[PDB]
This record gives structure tokens, C-alpha cells and sequence, in this order.
RNA sequence: ACCUCGGAGCAGAACCCAACCUCCGAGCAGUACAUGCUAAGACUUCACCAGUCAAAGCGAACCUCAAUUGAUCCA
């Protein structure tokens, strides 16, 4: 580089040699001078020169705009809204084509955090991922991911290049602990187990169109050649792929984790697990 | 390997295999409505990017044995407009900007065909917009036809 | 961030492809973000100027400011508004071009 | 002088319609569109509620 | 006329389509001033769902 | 408006705003019109449809309302059927 | 004495234009009950709020008048 050759000669840099860049340092007014006091930009006199004008969105005492216009419950329930955070299928082809999560495993919440694909927040009310059709085409990844919401198109596209999409879901809580489980395990309480979905999500979570986790599995293949049937591109048998046995591991509903059990306890340091014996404690962590 | 009083054994005690949910029903799922793909030419060629690809199935509507003989002829028939030189019906969609839904519109209307050709005594209902003034034209057409003797 | 894995064809699904072995012999260098893309990026200050970065150069900046304007003249029938900055090795142009100058420098080799 | 009545369907129920009434003059039964049955039925005044 | 292409002049027939000018939409502005809510589905291409970069 | 509060040095929402008016991600502010539901009896179909529109604010309205909202009311949301998904995004608008 | 709304002059020929200026008026009425639903494009009382017109379309037969009026909250 020439900028180096040219600090050869250049007297050495020392603390008092140092400018910032042009334009960083904008010049501060004062209302000192002929220029910029005498009224220091208040103009003449009124609520203006002597600062105490009507509160914002007064109006001089008509009716105000924001009083005007009718009430209308447009953020009503608004702190109870679910949300979920759109994952297409072209981001994750990305993410796959990149070295980040890999297909290989199951793919779900943490690897897809871990990964940094997607940022869960718990608070703001977000409930997870769901599943968009953005880069139905163009996707040959064959993975078994994990999702929250997943779209009848999204669905095809995934078990059409030979993988398995489910829907799952979270509570708040299994949703920060699975999102960020360094954090819990460094809290220091005992794996909890994840809750049943509400009264609401009870029918979506059961019904195997969408792939639910609580869904009998005696109506999937169905479902799927019916899929496979609307859109083209006849059904794969994955039974015999090599690949099976990690596409059929599905994380049983009250497990946040897949090899780690509720009630269980993880000491970072001196690595091992703690197991709650006392089998009042198995009936709780297990019912 | 832990298994909770919700787990999918317990929840749903039939279906308790470990390859039940992927077992694929083609053994009796093999009518004559699967519309073999491997016959079908798809072709997905417009310009992307205006995004709306386009969904494009021909077949030779002739040599199609999987259709049945009468239903064939009808759907000929009533389908002229879509018989290209080679005598393939064709077939295009434009929905959606998406080759999956595009194809999956295109099935539809292969099923539809199919299914309204089948079956014959369907109602034409009347409409009276854009074939009123074909019609009149055509009796006040008829109405000049009166001499004896003419042929070919 | 982990290496991009070897794939056996390229590009990749979505579109992605190295930088190639040796680096091309020019008088510029054009490095990639941390995540292995192209660091072409659009801008917009006001609810107006559209604006592309071409951002990690290395090497000379003139050379690539020429090759620029060379490659967008005929696109966009004069030369591009362009600004250097040699101190943090940046090339801004008027307009929005993203896309061509990533298909440009991957062509390229970059 | 004129009072303002309520109007309701029989067919298309839950239908109702306000229209303004001479007030010396008998209860209206009247031919009126009722967009839940796409077609039009009686309607009967009930329920009066304004004086105009 | 279809046999008629078919066999007297031996080419593929052609067959035309009656289009019409397309819709004269203002310029859209930033703030659409009272303007009803579909006055943002006017300058649409797609009415589909779309989500830039997720 | 409560520019610095008492308790925490944070800046305060007016929540007649967010009573009244929805906020898109673009920017736009949609509001129902004034009298949309008072003497019906005496207002024309066409009037009472031109009252029942959804609109939009002005560029000043707007502006008043971002300052009168705080950006919390800002974000982009992400909810499951949201009606006006659609419309939080601005489309073919040049300059 | 007046405070809101409309017509005429001042203000002669696109628009606008004051007055404790000159004159008239209004705070209704009458008839169908599609006085249904939607929807391009426009006007606009000099802001906003309000207000005004309207093609195409879906259905169904084959609107007069100048003003005639009142936001939000709340009930
Ligand atoms: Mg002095
Ligand atoms: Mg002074
Ligand atoms: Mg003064
Ligand atoms: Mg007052
Ligand atoms: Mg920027
Ligand atoms: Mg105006
Ligand atoms: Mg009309």
C-alpha cells in the first residue's frame, strides 16, 4: 500500500497530531454576537420569546384533531396478539448453503437461533417461527425442521425434496428457555415442561393438515399424498432413506429439548446432569 | 426416549408404529383420476421478475388412455379452442407467482375438464351478455334461405 | 461463522458462490463480509437518493471507479455520479444498482 | 309532525331499517331489500324511536 | 376456417384477442391525503404476501 | 406530553392517539371519519359510504402523531391474520 | 344590537375578497322504500375537520329542493 509508504516520512502520530474526520464534529451555536443574540432565535414577544406555548396537539382551543376523529379499536387487544417471526424457504436454503444450520440434524428454534437466522423475541409477544413460501421453488435442501406455523405450500416444498415438517408449540417461557438455554442453564432451576397450547391453538396443534405435533400420525401419510397429489411432483418414501432414523425424531411434546427430560438439572461446571429421584417428582415432571 | 402422558403412543394408541405416519397409500390409492405426471409435458418458461411465472401442460389428448373413449371425444369437442397442430391439449396458468400453484391450477383444470365431460347431463345454464347478438344474428341469417335446387 | 461447506457444483441453490483461487490479477481488491457475500449495498438518506456502496476495497480505487463507470455508461446512457473515498476504501454511485454490481464482481471473481 | 320508525323484516331476520313516518298515519308495511336473503320482503314498523 | 388453416394453407392458426388501454392511475403520492385505504391496491403487481428479508 | 417522566427520565404516549388511529410500518396513519355513526337518518347512501372509508392522515397529522406516539408503537409486527398485513409495506411509490 | 347556515349587491367578464355595509331568507317540507352494495377518476368555501360529484361493476325495474344544521367523550 502506498498510505503506508507515505507514513514513512509523516512525523510520528502522537496525541498531539489527532483531527477528527470532517463533517463528524458539527459546530455548536452560542447565543453570543451580533448574528446569533440580541434575541437568541425566540423572535419578539408572546408564548414564543418567553416559552411557555401550549402543550403538542393543542390547537389554540378548537377541538383538537386527535379528539376529533372517532375511537375505533384498532390496537385493542394488541399485548395479546400472537406473533411469529416469518422464516422462508429461501433464507433457509441460504442458511443451509452457508455452513449454518445443518440438515443433517433436527432442525428447530435453538438451532435455527444458534444458526442466527431468526431472532425470537419472547417479550414483544412473539410465539415462534412461522413457515412462509417465499422460495417454494428453487429449494432442494431435504431437511426435518420444527416450526410453529407453517403454510399448506411451505409444507409441500419441504416433504417434496424427501423431508418431514411438523408443527409444534411454545409458552412464553419454554420459548425464552429454548431461544436461550445457556442463560436458563445458568439461572439454575430445573428443566420445566412445556405447556399445552390454549383452548384456541388446541384444534391447529391437533389437526394433522397442518402438521401438529399432537396430531395422530395415522392421518399424515394421507394428508401428504393429498398435498403431493394437488401440487405435482409425486410423494418420496423416506422408509428407505438412509437418513430415516434422524427424520423420525420428533421431541415429545413436554420435552423443550430433545436428549434432556423436564425435572432434569444441568451443572455447567463439572459437567453432568442431575436426575430428581423421589418419584413425586417423576409424577410432576412426567403428568 | 422420555416419554410424557401426552406422548403420541399413549395419545393415540392405534398408531403406535414407528413408520405409520410415512407409509405411502399407493397400493389403493391408484385410480384413474391420478393423472399420471410422467405423461404430461410441464414446462415453466416466462420471463420472471411483472412476477408471475407461468404454468404450461400439454398432452396429446388423443393417445390419452387413461382418459376413457367417450369423455375423451367430448372433452375434444368441447375444448377445440385449446387443440394445438399436433392435436395436444394445452393447458396454462397465471394466477399466482408461484410454478407450485401455477401447476396445481393447471391439475385442476385437467380434473374439472374431466369431470364435467363425464358427466353429460349437466344444465347449460343461459346467458344473455355476449351470445344474445351471435344468436339473432344467426336467425336473421337463417331467415334467407328459399330456393330449390343447389348442391355441394 | 463457520466456512461455507464444499459444494460439488456451483452456484449453489440461492445463488452463491465463492471467490475463486488464485484472486484475479487487479489492480483492486474487493474482500467479502464476514459472511461470505458481496458487500454491495443499497442506500437511502433523504426519502431520495438512492445510492450503492461498494464498500471493502483494497488496492487502488481509481482502477475501480473507472471499471464502474465503464460498466454503467452504457446502462445508463451517461457516466454514473460516483464518489471515492480512499481513507475508508469506499465507492458510492448515484442510483440504485445492487444487483448488477454483485453479478459484476462475481463475474469478476471477487 | 313526522316521527322516524324502525322497520323489520320477517324473512332475512334481524334486518331493520329506519324511515320517517307521518305520525297520524296507521304502522307501514312496506316492500323493502333485505340483503341477507338478496331479495325483497315486507317489513313492519316496530319499535318507534325518534320525533321529528 | 380451423381446417382451413389446417389443410389448405398448412400453417398453425392464428388466433388474436381484444385488450384494452390499461388502467389511468394518478402518480401515487407519499401521503395519500383522505384517500380510502385501497388506495394503496391500486399500484400493486401481486396481491400476494411478501416478506423482503426473512 | 410528558417529554421527560417522573419515574423513569422516559419519554410518554398520548393514548387518545392510539385510541384513534392505527399506525402502518410505511409510515401512514389510517383513521375512521367524524360522524360515521351519528344521524344516519339524515344522510345519503352515498355520504354514509364516503363516512365509512378507512383514510389516511396528512403529512403533518402524521408527523404530530409519530411525536405524540412512541416507538414502541412503531415496531413491525408480525401478527397471525392481521387485515392490514398488506399494507405495512409500501409498493411502485418513486420519490 | 349581534354570534350558525344559504341567495343577491358591493365584487361588471376564471377563482377569492371586508364592513356594528345594503337587501332577502333557513333551523323544513313532499314522494318512493334498491333513499341497495361496491368502485375508476375528480371537486372542495382558501388549513384541518367536515362537505360534493361520479364512470364501470354486482343486484333490481324495464329522487325534488338553497340554506333546512352540531364533532369527541359519554348515555
Ligand atoms: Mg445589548
Ligand atoms: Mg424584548
Ligand atoms: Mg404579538
Ligand atoms: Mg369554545
Ligand atoms: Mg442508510
Ligand atoms: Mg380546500
Ligand atoms: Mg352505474
Amino acid at each position: 500500500a502506498r498510505a503506508l509508504d507515505l507514513l514513512r516520512g509523516l512525523p510520528r502520530v502522537s496525541l498531539a497530531n489527532l483531527k477528527p474526520n470532517p463533517g463528524s464534529k458539527k459546530p455548536e451555536r452560542r447565543p453570543r454576537g451580533r448574528r446569533r443574540g440580541r434575541k437568541c432565535g425566540r423572535g419578539h414577544k408572546g408564548e414564543r420569546q418567553r416559552g411557555t406555548r401550549p402543550r403538542l396537539g393543542f390547537e389554540g382551543g378548537q377541538t383538537p384533531f386527535y379528539i376529533r376523529i372517532p375511537k375505533y379499536g384498532f390496537n385493542e387487544g394488541h399485548s395479546f396478539r400472537r406473533q411469529y417471526k416469518p422464516l422462508s424457504l429461501n433464507r433457509l436454503q441460504y442458511l443451509i448453503d452457508l455452513g449454518r444450520v445443518d440438515p443433517s440434524q433436527p432442525i428447530d428454534l435453538t438451532q435455527l437461533v444458534n444458526g442466527r437466522g431468526v431472532t425470537i423475541q419472547p417479550l414483544k409477544r412473539d410465539y415462534g417461527v412461522q413457515l412462509v413460501e417465499e422460495g417454494a421453488d428453487t429449494f432442494t435442501a431435504k431437511v426435518n425442521i420444527e416450526v410453529q406455523l407453517a403454510s399448506e405450500l411451505a409444507i409441500a416444498a419441504i416433504e417434496k425434496n424427501g423431508g418431514v415438517v411438523t408443527t409444534a408449540f411454545y409458552d412464553p417461557r419454554s420459548l425464552d428457555i429454548v431461544c436461550k438455554p445457556v442463560p436458563f442453564f445458568l439461572r439454575g432451576q430445573p428443566i420445566p415442561k412445556r405447556m399445552l397450547p390454549p383452548e384456541e391453538l388446541v384444534p391447529y396443534y391437533t389437526d394433522a393438515k397442518n402438521r401438529g405435533y399432537l396430531a395422530d400420525p395415522a392421518k399424515f401419510p394421507e394428508a401428504r399424498l393429498e398435498l403431493a397429489r394437488k401440487y405435482g411432483y409425486i410423494l418420496p418414501d423416506i422408509t428407505k432413506d438412509e437418513l430415516f432414523k434422524m427424520l423420525c425424531t420428533r421431541k415429545d411434546p413436554r420435552q423443550i429439548f430433545f436428549g434432556l427430560a423436564p425435572g432434569w438439572v444441568v451443572n455447567m461446571a463439572d459437567k453432568k446432569i442431575l436426575k430428581p429421584t423421589d418419584e413425586n417428582l417423576l409424577k410432576y415432571y412426567t403428568s | 426416549e422420555f416419554k410424557s402422558i401426552y406422548s403420541l403412543d399413549k395419545l393415540y394408541p392405534e398408531s403406535q408404529g414407528s413408520d405409520t405416519a410415512w407409509r405411502v397409500p399407493n397400493g389403493a390409492k391408484q385410480a384413474d383420476s391420478d393423472i399420471p405426471l410422467d405423461r404430461l409435458t410441464i414446462s415453466y418458461c416466462r420471463s420472471s421478475g411483472k412476477v408471475n411465472s407461468k404454468a404450461e401442460v400439454r398432452f396429446h389428448l388423443a393417445t390419452a388412455e387413461w382418459i376413457a373413449e367417450p369423455v375423451r371425444q367430448k372433452i375434444a369437442i368441447t375444448h377445440k379452442n385449446k387443440i394445438n397442430r399436433l392435436g395436444e391439449l394445452i393447458l396454462t396458468s397465471e394466477s399466482s407467482r408461484y410454478q407450485f400453484r401455477n401447476l396445481a391450477d393447471c391439475l385442476q383444470k385437467i380434473r374439472d375438464m374431466i369431470t364435467e365431460a363425464s358427466q353429460t347431463p349437466k344444465e347449460p345454464t343461459k346467458e344473455d351478455v355476449k351470445l344474445h347478438r351471435i344468436r339473432i344474428e344467426n336467425m336473421n341469417r337463417e331467415r334467407l334461405r328459399q330456393k330449390r335446387i343447389h348442391s355441394a | 461463522i463457520p466456512d461455507p461447506p464444499k459444494h460439488e457444483h456451483y452456484p449453489t441453490p440461492s445463488g452463491w458462490q465463492p471467490p475463486r483461487d488464485p484472486p484475479p490479477n487487479l489492480p483492486y481488491f474487493v474482500r467479502r463480509s464476514r459472511m461470505h457475500n458481496i458487500p454491495v449495498y443499497k442506500d437511502i438518506t433523504h426519502g431520495n437518493r438512492q445510492m450503492t456502496v461498494i464498500r471493502k476495497v483494497e488496492g487502488d480505487i481509481w482502477a475501480l471507479q473507472k471499471d464502474v463507470e465503464d460498466f454503467l455508461s452504457p446502462l445508463l446512457g451517461k457516466t454514473p455520479v460516483t464518489q471515492v473515498n480512499e481513507v475508508t476504501g469506499t465507492l458510492r454511485i448515484k442510483g440504485y444498482f445492487d444487483q448488477e454490481l454483485k453479478a459484476w464482481l462475481l463475474e469478476k471473481g471477487f | 309532525k313526522n316521527i322516524l320508525v324502525r322497520m323489520v323484516s320477517e324473512a332475512g331476520t334481524g334486518f331493520c331499517f329506519n324511515t320517517k313516518r307521518n305520525r297520524l298515519r296507521e304502522k307501514l308495511t312496506l316492500l323493502h331489500y333485505d340483503p341477507v336473503v338478496k331479495q325483497r320482503v315486507l317489513f313492519v314498523e316496530k319499535k318507534k324511536i325518534r320525533s321529528l | 376456417v380451423t381446417y382451413i388453416f389446417h389443410q389448405l394453407l398448412d400453417m398453425r392458426e392464428p388466433v388474436f384477442e381484444f385488450v384494452r388501454p390499461p388502467p389511468y392511475h394518478p402518480k401515487q403520492k407519499r401521503f395519500p391525503h383522505r384517500q380510502p385505504l385501497r388506495y394503496l391496491d391500486r399500484y400493486r403487481d401481486s396481491h400476494e404476501p411478501t416478506y423482503g428479508i426473512y | 406530553l410528558t417529554y421527560f417522566s417522573a419515574r423513569k427520565g422516559k419519554r410518554k404516549t398520548v393514548k387518545a392517539v392510539i385510541d384513534r388511529f392505527l399506525r402502518l410500518h410505511c409510515g401512514l396513519w389510517v383513521r375512521r371519519k367524524a360522524g360515521y355513526k351519528k344521524k344516519l337518518w339524515k344522510k345519503t347512501p352515498a355520504r354514509k359510504k364516503r363516512l365509512r372509508e378507512f383514510v389516511f392522515c396528512n403529512k403533518t397529522q402524521s408527523k404530530l402523531l409519530d411525536k405524540m406516539t412512541t416507538s414502541f408503537w412503531k415496531r413491525r409486527n408480525w401478527y397471525v391474520d392481521d387485515p392490514y398485513q398488506k399494507y405495512h409495506d409500501r409498493t411502485n411509490l418513486k420519490v
